[PDB]
Protein backbone atom coordinates (compact mmCIF):
# COMPACT_ATOMS: atom_id res chain seq x y z
CA UNK A 1 0.00 0.00 0.00
CA UNK A 2 3.19 2.41 0.63
CA UNK A 3 4.39 1.46 -3.13
CA UNK A 4 2.03 4.29 -4.38
CA UNK A 5 2.64 6.68 -2.28
CA UNK A 6 6.24 6.41 -2.84
CA UNK A 7 5.42 6.61 -6.61
CA UNK A 8 3.56 9.89 -5.98
CA UNK A 9 6.11 11.40 -4.17
CA UNK A 10 8.29 11.68 -7.09
CA UNK A 11 7.83 14.57 -9.57
CA UNK A 12 8.17 12.43 -12.85
CA UNK A 13 4.80 10.31 -12.10
CA UNK A 14 3.17 14.11 -11.35
CA UNK A 15 4.74 14.98 -15.10
CA UNK A 16 3.02 11.79 -16.49
CA UNK A 17 -0.09 12.49 -14.59
CA UNK A 18 -0.55 16.03 -16.09
CA UNK A 19 1.19 14.62 -19.39
CA UNK A 20 -1.59 12.36 -19.62
CA UNK A 21 -4.78 15.28 -18.93
CA UNK A 22 -3.08 17.65 -21.29
CA UNK A 23 -3.54 14.84 -24.16
CA UNK A 24 -6.75 14.45 -23.11
CA UNK A 25 -7.62 18.28 -23.10
CA UNK A 26 -6.23 18.28 -26.95
CA UNK A 27 -8.40 15.17 -27.81
CA UNK A 28 -11.28 16.59 -26.35
CA UNK A 29 -10.12 19.68 -28.67
CA UNK A 30 -10.14 18.10 -31.53
CA UNK A 31 -13.27 16.05 -31.18
CA UNK A 32 -14.77 19.34 -30.86
CA UNK A 33 -12.40 20.52 -33.97
CA UNK A 34 -11.72 23.82 -32.37
CA UNK A 35 -8.28 23.41 -31.26
CA UNK A 36 -7.09 25.21 -28.48
CA UNK A 37 -3.75 26.46 -29.10
CA UNK A 38 -2.85 26.52 -24.94
CA UNK A 39 -3.63 22.76 -24.94
CA UNK A 40 -0.96 22.12 -27.46
CA UNK A 41 1.62 24.53 -25.99
CA UNK A 42 1.06 22.95 -22.32
CA UNK A 43 1.42 19.04 -24.09
CA UNK A 44 4.26 20.14 -25.99
CA UNK A 45 5.99 22.52 -22.49
CA UNK A 46 4.86 19.10 -20.20
CA UNK A 47 6.43 16.86 -23.00
CA UNK A 48 9.79 19.01 -22.43
CA UNK A 49 9.45 18.58 -18.62
CA UNK A 50 9.45 14.73 -19.12
CA UNK A 51 12.49 14.93 -21.30
CA UNK A 52 14.42 17.11 -18.97
CA UNK A 53 13.09 14.68 -16.21
CA UNK A 54 14.17 11.98 -18.28
CA UNK A 55 17.78 13.44 -17.90
CA UNK A 56 17.77 13.95 -14.54
CA UNK A 57 16.93 9.86 -13.49
CA UNK A 58 19.70 8.74 -15.79
CA UNK A 59 22.53 10.41 -13.18
CA UNK A 60 20.21 5.79 -11.06
CA UNK A 61 23.71 4.60 -11.22
CA UNK A 62 24.27 6.23 -8.16
CA UNK A 63 21.49 4.25 -6.21
CA UNK A 64 22.92 0.90 -7.78
CA UNK A 65 26.47 1.63 -6.57
CA UNK A 66 25.49 2.30 -3.13
CA UNK A 67 23.50 -1.20 -3.50
CA UNK A 68 26.82 -2.75 -4.63
CA UNK A 69 29.04 -1.46 -1.68
CA UNK A 70 25.98 -2.26 0.63
CA UNK A 71 26.31 -6.09 -0.42
CA UNK A 72 29.95 -5.99 0.30
CA UNK A 73 29.07 -4.35 3.42
CA UNK A 74 26.61 -7.07 4.58
CA UNK A 75 29.03 -9.84 3.21
CA UNK A 76 32.01 -8.46 5.24
CA UNK A 77 29.61 -8.37 8.73
CA UNK A 78 28.47 -12.21 7.95
CA UNK A 79 32.48 -13.18 7.22
CA UNK A 80 33.40 -11.54 10.42
CA UNK A 81 30.39 -12.79 12.38
CA UNK A 82 31.52 -16.00 11.05
CA UNK A 83 34.88 -15.47 12.34
CA UNK B 1 -12.49 35.85 -39.18
CA UNK B 2 -12.00 31.75 -38.83
CA UNK B 3 -9.16 31.52 -41.65
CA UNK B 4 -7.30 34.68 -40.23
CA UNK B 5 -7.36 32.80 -37.16
CA UNK B 6 -6.67 29.55 -38.35
CA UNK B 7 -3.51 31.19 -40.20
CA UNK B 8 -2.23 32.59 -36.71
CA UNK B 9 -2.69 29.14 -35.27
CA UNK B 10 -0.87 27.32 -38.15
CA UNK B 11 1.96 30.39 -37.77
CA UNK B 12 2.12 30.32 -34.07
CA UNK B 13 2.57 26.25 -34.08
CA UNK B 14 5.36 26.41 -36.83
CA UNK B 15 6.83 29.35 -34.64
CA UNK B 16 6.78 27.17 -31.68
CA UNK B 17 7.77 23.82 -32.74
CA UNK B 18 10.04 24.17 -35.62
CA UNK B 19 11.21 20.66 -35.83
CA UNK B 20 14.46 19.45 -35.59
CA UNK B 21 16.86 19.61 -39.11
CA UNK B 22 16.51 15.98 -40.65
CA UNK B 23 16.42 15.77 -44.27
CA UNK B 24 12.55 14.71 -44.09
CA UNK B 25 11.44 17.29 -41.71
CA UNK B 26 13.05 19.69 -44.59
CA UNK B 27 11.38 18.04 -47.05
CA UNK B 28 7.87 17.96 -45.15
CA UNK B 29 8.63 22.36 -44.44
CA UNK B 30 9.45 22.95 -48.24
CA UNK B 31 6.38 20.79 -49.24
CA UNK B 32 4.53 23.09 -46.44
CA UNK B 33 5.27 25.99 -48.30
CA UNK B 34 4.40 24.65 -52.19
CA UNK B 35 7.85 23.99 -53.19
CA UNK B 36 8.49 20.92 -55.61
CA UNK B 37 11.29 18.68 -54.04
CA UNK B 38 12.98 15.43 -54.81
CA UNK B 39 15.43 13.10 -53.57
CA UNK B 40 18.71 12.17 -55.54
CA UNK B 41 21.40 9.55 -54.69
CA UNK B 42 24.22 10.92 -55.69
CA UNK B 43 26.46 8.67 -54.04
CA UNK B 44 26.24 5.61 -51.50
CA UNK B 45 27.21 8.67 -48.71
CA UNK B 46 25.53 11.48 -50.51
CA UNK B 47 21.96 12.43 -51.28
CA UNK B 48 21.01 15.67 -52.40
CA UNK B 49 17.26 17.31 -51.48
CA UNK B 50 16.61 19.13 -54.51
CA UNK B 51 13.95 22.03 -54.19
CA UNK B 52 12.43 24.29 -56.45
CA UNK B 53 9.48 26.88 -57.13
CA UNK B 54 8.99 29.99 -59.96
CA UNK B 55 12.35 31.72 -60.07
CA UNK B 56 14.61 29.57 -56.85
CA UNK B 57 16.07 26.11 -57.14
CA UNK B 58 17.75 25.25 -53.44
CA UNK B 59 20.10 22.07 -53.75
CA UNK B 60 20.61 20.41 -50.02
CA UNK B 61 23.32 17.96 -49.97
CA UNK B 62 23.15 15.25 -47.05
CA UNK B 63 25.80 13.10 -45.38
CA UNK B 64 23.94 9.54 -44.68
CA UNK B 65 27.16 8.60 -42.50
CA UNK B 66 27.25 12.08 -40.48
CA UNK B 67 23.40 12.20 -40.03
CA UNK B 68 24.86 15.86 -41.18
CA UNK B 69 24.24 18.87 -43.89
CA UNK B 70 27.34 18.91 -45.91
CA UNK B 71 26.07 21.77 -48.36
CA UNK B 72 23.26 24.00 -49.84
CA UNK B 73 23.59 25.60 -52.93
CA UNK B 74 21.00 28.31 -54.18
CA UNK B 75 20.58 29.05 -58.21
CA UNK B 76 18.16 31.60 -59.59
CA UNK B 77 15.88 30.99 -62.90
CA UNK B 78 16.31 34.64 -63.21
CA UNK B 79 18.74 36.71 -65.68
CA UNK B 80 19.77 37.72 -62.07
CA UNK B 81 22.91 35.40 -60.66
CA UNK B 82 24.16 37.97 -58.39
CA UNK B 83 21.82 37.62 -55.37
CA UNK B 84 24.10 37.94 -52.36
CA UNK B 85 22.53 34.76 -49.71
CA UNK B 86 25.84 34.87 -47.74
CA UNK B 87 26.54 36.55 -44.70
CA UNK B 88 28.27 39.92 -45.03
CA UNK B 89 31.46 39.84 -42.34
CA UNK B 90 34.36 41.94 -42.60
CA UNK B 91 37.72 40.37 -42.77
CA UNK B 92 36.69 36.34 -43.12
CA UNK B 93 37.38 35.42 -46.60
CA UNK B 94 34.70 32.50 -46.13
CA UNK B 95 31.92 34.19 -47.15
CA UNK B 96 29.49 31.75 -44.92
CA UNK B 97 26.14 30.73 -46.64
CA UNK B 98 23.05 31.80 -44.97
CA UNK B 99 21.38 28.38 -45.67
CA UNK B 100 24.12 26.03 -44.63
CA UNK B 101 24.31 27.92 -41.28
CA UNK B 102 20.25 28.16 -40.89
CA UNK B 103 20.88 24.25 -41.26
CA UNK B 104 23.99 23.52 -39.28
CA UNK B 105 24.53 26.48 -36.29
CA UNK B 106 21.44 26.29 -35.11
CA UNK B 107 19.22 23.38 -33.30
CA UNK B 108 15.76 23.79 -35.09
CA UNK B 109 14.72 24.68 -38.41
CA UNK B 110 13.19 27.91 -37.23
CA UNK B 111 16.02 30.02 -38.81
CA UNK B 112 16.20 28.32 -41.85
CA UNK B 113 12.27 28.22 -42.40
CA UNK B 114 12.42 32.04 -41.99
CA UNK B 115 15.22 32.35 -44.61
CA UNK B 116 13.07 30.33 -46.74
CA UNK B 117 9.95 32.25 -46.30
CA UNK B 118 11.97 35.35 -47.29
CA UNK B 119 13.01 33.66 -50.84
CA UNK B 120 9.95 32.01 -51.27
CA UNK B 121 8.27 35.90 -50.73
CA UNK B 122 10.37 36.82 -53.26
CA UNK B 123 10.25 34.54 -55.69
CA UNK B 124 6.28 34.47 -55.43
CA UNK B 125 6.39 38.33 -56.34
CA UNK B 126 9.02 38.29 -58.71
CA UNK B 127 8.09 38.96 -62.48
CA UNK B 128 8.44 43.21 -65.18
CA UNK B 129 9.55 43.87 -61.64
CA UNK B 130 12.45 41.61 -60.81
CA UNK B 131 12.62 41.48 -56.69
CA UNK B 132 16.16 39.90 -56.37
CA UNK B 133 17.33 42.01 -58.60
CA UNK B 134 15.75 44.91 -56.65
CA UNK B 135 16.52 44.10 -53.01
CA UNK B 136 20.25 43.86 -53.74
CA UNK B 137 20.28 46.84 -55.86
CA UNK B 138 18.61 48.77 -52.91
CA UNK B 139 21.11 47.59 -50.62
CA UNK B 140 23.83 50.19 -52.81
CA UNK B 141 21.27 52.56 -53.04
CA UNK B 142 20.37 53.40 -49.83
CA UNK B 143 23.94 53.72 -49.01
CA UNK B 144 24.98 56.07 -51.48
CA UNK B 145 21.81 58.24 -50.30
CA UNK B 146 23.43 58.11 -47.01
CA UNK B 147 26.88 59.22 -48.49
CA UNK B 148 25.24 62.00 -50.62
CA UNK B 149 22.94 63.14 -46.72
CA UNK B 150 26.41 63.13 -44.76
CA UNK B 151 24.48 60.23 -42.20
CA UNK B 152 26.94 58.41 -40.53
CA UNK B 153 25.12 54.96 -41.38
CA UNK B 154 26.59 51.79 -42.61
CA UNK B 155 24.85 49.54 -44.88
CA UNK B 156 25.01 45.82 -44.73
CA UNK B 157 23.59 42.69 -46.11
CA UNK B 158 22.76 39.53 -44.74
CA UNK B 159 23.60 39.98 -40.87
CA UNK B 160 23.49 36.73 -38.11
CA UNK B 161 22.12 34.21 -40.86
CA UNK B 162 19.41 36.15 -41.96
CA UNK B 163 18.40 37.61 -45.22
CA UNK B 164 17.64 41.80 -44.67
CA UNK B 165 19.29 45.02 -45.16
CA UNK B 166 21.21 46.11 -41.78
CA UNK B 167 21.43 49.74 -40.62
CA UNK B 168 24.10 49.87 -38.25
CA UNK B 169 26.04 52.65 -36.27
CA UNK B 170 28.92 53.12 -34.57
CA UNK B 171 28.61 52.60 -30.84
CA UNK B 172 30.26 53.94 -28.05
CA UNK B 173 32.99 51.47 -28.12
CA UNK B 174 33.73 51.29 -31.51
CA UNK B 175 31.19 47.94 -31.83
CA UNK B 176 28.86 48.24 -34.79
CA UNK B 177 25.08 48.06 -33.56
CA UNK B 178 22.13 47.96 -35.67
CA UNK B 179 19.55 50.47 -35.53
CA UNK B 180 17.21 48.95 -38.34
CA UNK B 181 16.40 45.72 -40.64
CA UNK B 182 14.81 46.30 -44.03
CA UNK B 183 13.49 43.29 -45.75
CA UNK B 184 10.16 42.85 -47.93
CA UNK B 185 6.93 41.73 -46.42
CA UNK B 186 3.34 40.23 -47.44
CA UNK B 187 0.69 43.27 -47.65
CA UNK B 188 -2.18 41.80 -45.65
CA UNK B 189 -3.98 44.70 -46.25
CA UNK B 190 -4.13 45.30 -49.26
CA UNK B 191 -3.66 42.62 -51.82
CA UNK B 192 -3.87 45.53 -54.79
CA UNK B 193 -0.98 47.63 -53.01
CA UNK B 194 1.26 48.82 -55.40
CA UNK B 195 5.27 48.17 -55.26
CA UNK B 196 7.13 49.98 -57.36
CA UNK B 197 11.01 50.61 -58.52
CA UNK B 198 12.85 53.30 -56.78
CA UNK B 199 16.33 54.26 -57.65
CA UNK B 200 18.52 56.70 -56.09
CA UNK B 201 19.68 58.68 -58.31
CA UNK B 202 23.05 60.38 -57.81
CA UNK B 203 22.76 63.10 -60.14
CA UNK B 204 19.20 64.75 -58.51
CA UNK B 205 20.08 63.46 -55.07
CA UNK B 206 16.74 61.76 -55.02
CA UNK B 207 14.67 58.47 -55.28
CA UNK B 208 13.29 58.04 -58.57
CA UNK B 209 10.92 55.85 -59.89
CA UNK B 210 12.10 55.48 -63.68
CA UNK B 211 9.61 52.76 -64.52
CA UNK B 212 6.27 53.15 -63.50
CA UNK B 213 5.46 50.09 -65.47
CA UNK B 214 7.68 47.85 -63.41
CA UNK B 215 5.38 47.02 -60.15
CA UNK B 216 4.64 44.15 -58.24
CA UNK B 217 1.38 43.58 -56.11
CA UNK B 218 0.71 42.78 -52.62
CA UNK B 219 4.55 43.44 -50.85
CA UNK B 220 5.60 46.06 -48.78
CA UNK B 221 8.85 47.10 -48.13
CA UNK B 222 9.25 47.20 -44.58
CA UNK B 223 11.77 48.92 -41.98
CA UNK B 224 12.40 47.19 -38.79
CA UNK B 225 13.55 48.87 -35.48
CA UNK B 226 15.90 46.64 -34.01
CA UNK B 227 15.38 46.87 -30.38
CA UNK B 228 18.29 46.30 -27.89
CA UNK B 229 16.20 44.82 -25.60
CA UNK B 230 11.01 48.84 -21.40
CA UNK B 231 13.79 51.92 -21.18
CA UNK B 232 15.31 49.76 -24.46
CA UNK B 233 12.22 50.59 -26.07
CA UNK B 234 12.15 53.18 -29.05
CA UNK B 235 9.39 56.22 -28.75
CA UNK B 236 7.95 58.33 -31.53
CA UNK B 237 5.54 61.37 -30.98
CA UNK B 238 2.36 60.53 -32.19
CA UNK B 239 2.17 62.94 -35.12
CA UNK B 240 6.08 61.97 -36.17
CA UNK B 241 5.14 59.36 -39.78
CA UNK B 242 1.31 59.22 -40.91
CA UNK B 243 -0.55 56.84 -38.82
CA UNK B 244 -0.72 55.00 -42.43
CA UNK B 245 2.88 53.97 -43.01
CA UNK B 246 2.86 51.72 -39.26
CA UNK B 247 2.86 48.46 -39.69
CA UNK B 248 3.56 46.90 -35.92
CA UNK B 249 1.94 49.38 -33.30
CA UNK B 250 2.80 47.93 -29.67
CA UNK B 251 -0.30 48.05 -28.06
CA UNK B 252 0.42 48.46 -24.54
CA UNK B 253 -2.76 45.67 -23.69
CA UNK B 254 -5.01 47.38 -21.15
CA UNK B 255 -4.00 45.16 -18.35
CA UNK B 256 -0.75 46.57 -17.17
CA UNK B 257 -0.25 50.39 -17.23
CA UNK B 258 3.19 50.88 -18.84
CA UNK B 259 3.12 54.23 -19.63
CA UNK B 260 6.02 55.38 -22.05
CA UNK B 261 9.12 55.23 -19.16
CA UNK B 262 9.19 58.44 -20.27
CA UNK B 263 5.33 60.05 -19.37
CA UNK B 264 6.02 57.79 -15.70
CA UNK B 265 9.00 59.75 -15.54
CA UNK B 266 6.77 63.21 -15.57
CA UNK B 267 4.37 61.90 -12.73
CA UNK B 268 6.54 60.45 -10.49
CA UNK B 269 8.12 62.56 -7.82
CA UNK B 270 11.46 60.31 -7.90
CA UNK B 271 13.81 62.53 -8.84
CA UNK B 272 17.83 63.50 -8.75
CA UNK B 273 16.81 66.29 -6.40
CA UNK B 274 19.10 68.54 -8.37
CA UNK B 275 16.32 68.70 -11.58
CA UNK B 276 12.74 70.22 -12.34
CA UNK B 277 12.21 68.62 -15.27
CA UNK B 278 9.47 70.44 -17.10
CA UNK B 279 7.73 68.39 -20.11
CA UNK B 280 6.84 70.56 -23.24
CA UNK B 281 5.83 67.29 -25.57
CA UNK B 282 2.76 68.17 -27.39
CA UNK B 283 2.35 64.74 -28.80
CA UNK B 284 2.15 61.37 -27.41
CA UNK B 285 4.41 59.11 -27.64
CA UNK B 286 3.97 56.12 -29.58
CA UNK B 287 5.83 52.92 -29.33
CA UNK B 288 6.70 51.77 -33.05
CA UNK B 289 8.52 48.76 -34.34
CA UNK B 290 7.63 48.74 -38.22
CA UNK B 291 7.24 50.96 -40.57
CA UNK B 292 6.23 50.90 -44.23
CA UNK B 293 8.82 52.44 -46.24
CA UNK B 294 7.68 51.73 -49.58
CA UNK B 295 7.68 53.91 -53.20
CA UNK B 296 7.52 57.32 -51.98
CA UNK B 297 8.12 57.36 -48.33
CA UNK B 298 12.30 55.96 -48.65
CA UNK B 299 12.98 59.49 -47.90
CA UNK B 300 11.61 58.83 -44.47
CA UNK B 301 14.85 55.89 -44.24
CA UNK B 302 17.19 59.17 -42.88
CA UNK B 303 14.57 61.13 -40.83
CA UNK B 304 13.33 57.84 -38.93
CA UNK B 305 17.13 56.88 -38.32
CA UNK B 306 18.35 60.21 -37.14
CA UNK B 307 15.34 60.01 -34.68
CA UNK B 308 16.34 56.71 -33.23
CA UNK B 309 19.53 57.85 -32.87
CA UNK B 310 18.92 60.85 -31.34
CA UNK B 311 16.37 58.96 -29.00
CA UNK B 312 19.50 56.19 -27.55
CA UNK B 313 21.92 59.10 -27.27
CA UNK B 314 19.80 61.61 -25.87
CA UNK B 315 16.68 61.07 -24.44
CA UNK B 316 16.94 57.06 -22.93
CA UNK B 317 20.40 58.55 -21.56
CA UNK B 318 18.69 62.09 -20.12
CA UNK B 319 15.87 59.44 -18.69
CA UNK B 320 18.48 56.88 -17.19
CA UNK B 321 20.01 59.78 -15.32
CA UNK B 322 17.35 62.02 -14.37
CA UNK B 323 15.66 58.18 -12.83
CA UNK B 324 18.44 57.65 -10.42
CA UNK B 325 17.82 59.08 -7.14
CA UNK B 326 17.59 73.46 -8.88
CA UNK B 327 18.32 73.58 -11.99
CA UNK B 328 15.16 73.45 -14.78
CA UNK B 329 15.30 70.60 -17.61
CA UNK B 330 12.88 70.97 -20.50
CA UNK B 331 12.33 68.29 -22.67
CA UNK B 332 10.24 68.40 -26.22
CA UNK B 333 9.81 66.81 -28.99
CA UNK B 334 12.98 68.08 -30.84
CA UNK B 335 14.69 69.82 -28.27
CA UNK B 336 16.34 69.29 -24.70
CA UNK B 337 17.64 72.48 -22.49
CA UNK B 338 19.21 72.24 -19.43
CA UNK B 339 18.74 75.96 -18.15
CA UNK B 340 20.94 78.45 -19.63
CA UNK B 341 23.71 75.94 -19.45
CA UNK B 342 23.49 73.62 -22.20
CA UNK B 343 20.81 72.61 -25.00
CA UNK B 344 20.91 69.99 -27.86
CA UNK B 345 18.27 69.26 -30.74
CA UNK B 346 17.49 66.34 -33.36
CA UNK B 347 19.27 68.90 -36.34
CA UNK B 348 22.15 69.05 -34.37
CA UNK B 349 25.60 66.67 -35.10
CA UNK B 350 25.83 63.10 -33.16
CA UNK B 351 29.14 65.44 -31.27
CA UNK B 352 27.06 68.20 -29.72
CA UNK B 353 24.62 65.21 -28.57
CA UNK B 354 27.25 63.16 -26.81
CA UNK B 355 29.07 66.90 -25.64
CA UNK B 356 25.19 67.35 -24.28
CA UNK B 357 25.05 64.29 -22.30
CA UNK B 358 28.81 64.20 -21.05
CA UNK B 359 27.94 67.88 -19.58
CA UNK B 360 24.43 66.92 -18.25
CA UNK B 361 26.07 64.03 -16.40
CA UNK B 362 29.14 65.73 -14.70
CA UNK B 363 26.14 67.87 -13.52
CA UNK B 364 23.96 64.80 -12.06
CA UNK B 365 26.50 62.92 -10.85
CA UNK C 1 9.15 2.79 -28.10
CA UNK C 2 6.76 5.43 -27.44
CA UNK C 3 8.64 8.82 -26.96
CA UNK C 4 9.86 9.02 -30.57
CA UNK C 5 6.91 8.23 -32.48
CA UNK C 6 4.60 10.63 -30.18
CA UNK C 7 7.28 13.68 -31.24
CA UNK C 8 7.07 12.80 -34.82
CA UNK C 9 3.33 12.53 -34.87
CA UNK C 10 3.02 15.74 -32.88
CA UNK C 11 5.16 17.23 -35.76
CA UNK C 12 3.13 16.19 -38.37
CA UNK C 13 0.16 17.11 -36.45
CA UNK C 14 2.03 20.93 -36.44
CA UNK C 15 2.77 20.95 -39.80
CA UNK C 16 -0.32 20.00 -41.83
CA UNK C 17 -3.31 20.49 -40.22
CA UNK C 18 -4.78 20.93 -43.49
CA UNK C 19 -4.90 17.27 -43.77
CA UNK C 20 -8.84 15.87 -44.10
CA UNK C 21 -10.36 14.98 -41.18
CA UNK C 22 -10.01 11.17 -41.58
CA UNK C 23 -5.80 11.84 -41.20
CA UNK C 24 -6.76 14.31 -37.91
CA UNK C 25 -8.58 11.69 -36.48
CA UNK C 26 -6.68 8.62 -37.23
CA UNK C 27 -3.05 10.47 -35.93
CA UNK C 28 -5.00 11.16 -32.89
CA UNK C 29 -6.11 7.66 -32.59
CA UNK C 30 -2.48 6.64 -32.73
CA UNK C 31 -1.35 8.90 -29.92
CA UNK C 32 -4.15 7.78 -27.91
CA UNK C 33 -2.82 4.29 -28.33
CA UNK C 34 0.97 5.47 -27.82
CA UNK C 35 0.03 6.64 -24.43
CA UNK C 36 -2.39 4.36 -23.52
CA UNK C 37 0.60 1.93 -23.80
CA UNK C 38 2.42 4.40 -22.18
CA UNK C 39 0.54 4.47 -19.24
CA UNK C 40 0.11 0.77 -18.99
CA UNK C 41 4.28 0.01 -18.87
CA UNK C 42 4.26 2.78 -16.29
CA UNK C 43 1.39 0.77 -14.57
CA UNK C 44 2.89 -2.72 -14.44
CA UNK C 45 6.39 -1.96 -13.41
CA UNK C 46 6.74 -1.08 -9.35
CA UNK C 47 10.53 -0.11 -10.27
CA UNK C 48 9.91 2.80 -13.14
CA UNK C 49 7.31 4.37 -11.36
CA UNK C 50 9.47 4.90 -8.05
CA UNK C 51 11.75 5.93 -10.66
CA UNK C 52 9.46 8.13 -12.19
CA UNK C 53 16.83 13.46 -3.05
CA UNK C 54 18.33 13.73 0.18
CA UNK C 55 17.47 9.86 1.03
CA UNK C 56 20.93 8.99 -1.48
CA UNK C 57 22.92 11.36 0.07
CA UNK C 58 21.86 9.71 3.93
CA UNK C 59 22.40 6.51 2.73
CA UNK C 60 25.98 7.17 1.61
CA UNK C 61 26.40 8.75 5.07
CA UNK C 62 25.19 5.63 6.85
CA UNK C 63 27.48 3.44 4.83
CA UNK C 64 30.54 6.01 5.16
CA UNK C 65 29.89 5.83 9.16
CA UNK C 66 29.56 2.02 9.05
CA UNK C 67 32.96 1.92 6.78
CA UNK C 68 34.72 3.97 9.24
CA UNK C 69 33.39 1.94 12.88
CA UNK C 70 34.56 -0.92 10.70
CA UNK C 71 37.93 0.40 9.88
CA UNK C 72 37.94 1.41 13.73
CA UNK C 73 37.31 -2.03 15.15
CA UNK C 74 39.57 -3.77 13.09
CA UNK C 75 42.49 -1.69 13.66
CA UNK C 76 41.94 -2.22 17.53
CA UNK C 77 41.59 -5.51 16.62
CA UNK C 78 45.08 -5.68 14.88
CA UNK C 79 47.01 -3.70 17.73
CA UNK C 80 45.33 -5.72 20.56
CA UNK C 81 46.50 -8.82 18.53
CA UNK C 82 50.22 -8.62 17.34
CA UNK C 83 50.85 -9.43 21.23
Amino acid sequence: TNSEDKLSKVQLYEDLCRYEDTLSKLVESVDRFKPNLDIAKDLIRTDEALFENVKLLAEDNIYRNLQKIDKDSEELDSKTRKI
Amino acid sequence: SYVETLDSMIELFKDYKPGSITLENITRLCQTLGLESFTEELSNELSRLSTASKIIVIDVDYNKKQDRIQDVKLVLASNFDNFDYFNQRDGEHEKSNILLNSLTKYPDLKAFHNNLKFLYLLDAYSHKLDLFKYFTELSHYIRQCFQDNCCDFKVRTNLNDKFGIYILTQGINGKEVPLAKIYLEENKSDSQYRFYEYIYSQETKSWINESAENFSNGISLVMEIVANAYTDLIWFPEDFISPELIIDKVTCSSNSSSSPPIIDLFSNNNYNSRIQLMNDFTTKLINIKKFDISNDNLDLISEILKWVQWSRIVLQNVFKLVSTPVLQLIVSEDHIILDTISECNLYDDVKCWSKFIEKFQDIVS
Amino acid sequence: EFIPHIFYSLHQIRKDPNNLSNQLETLTGSIRHRLKLCKSLISENEDTKDLLPSEWQDIIHQREQELQIKRDVLDDLYRKLQR
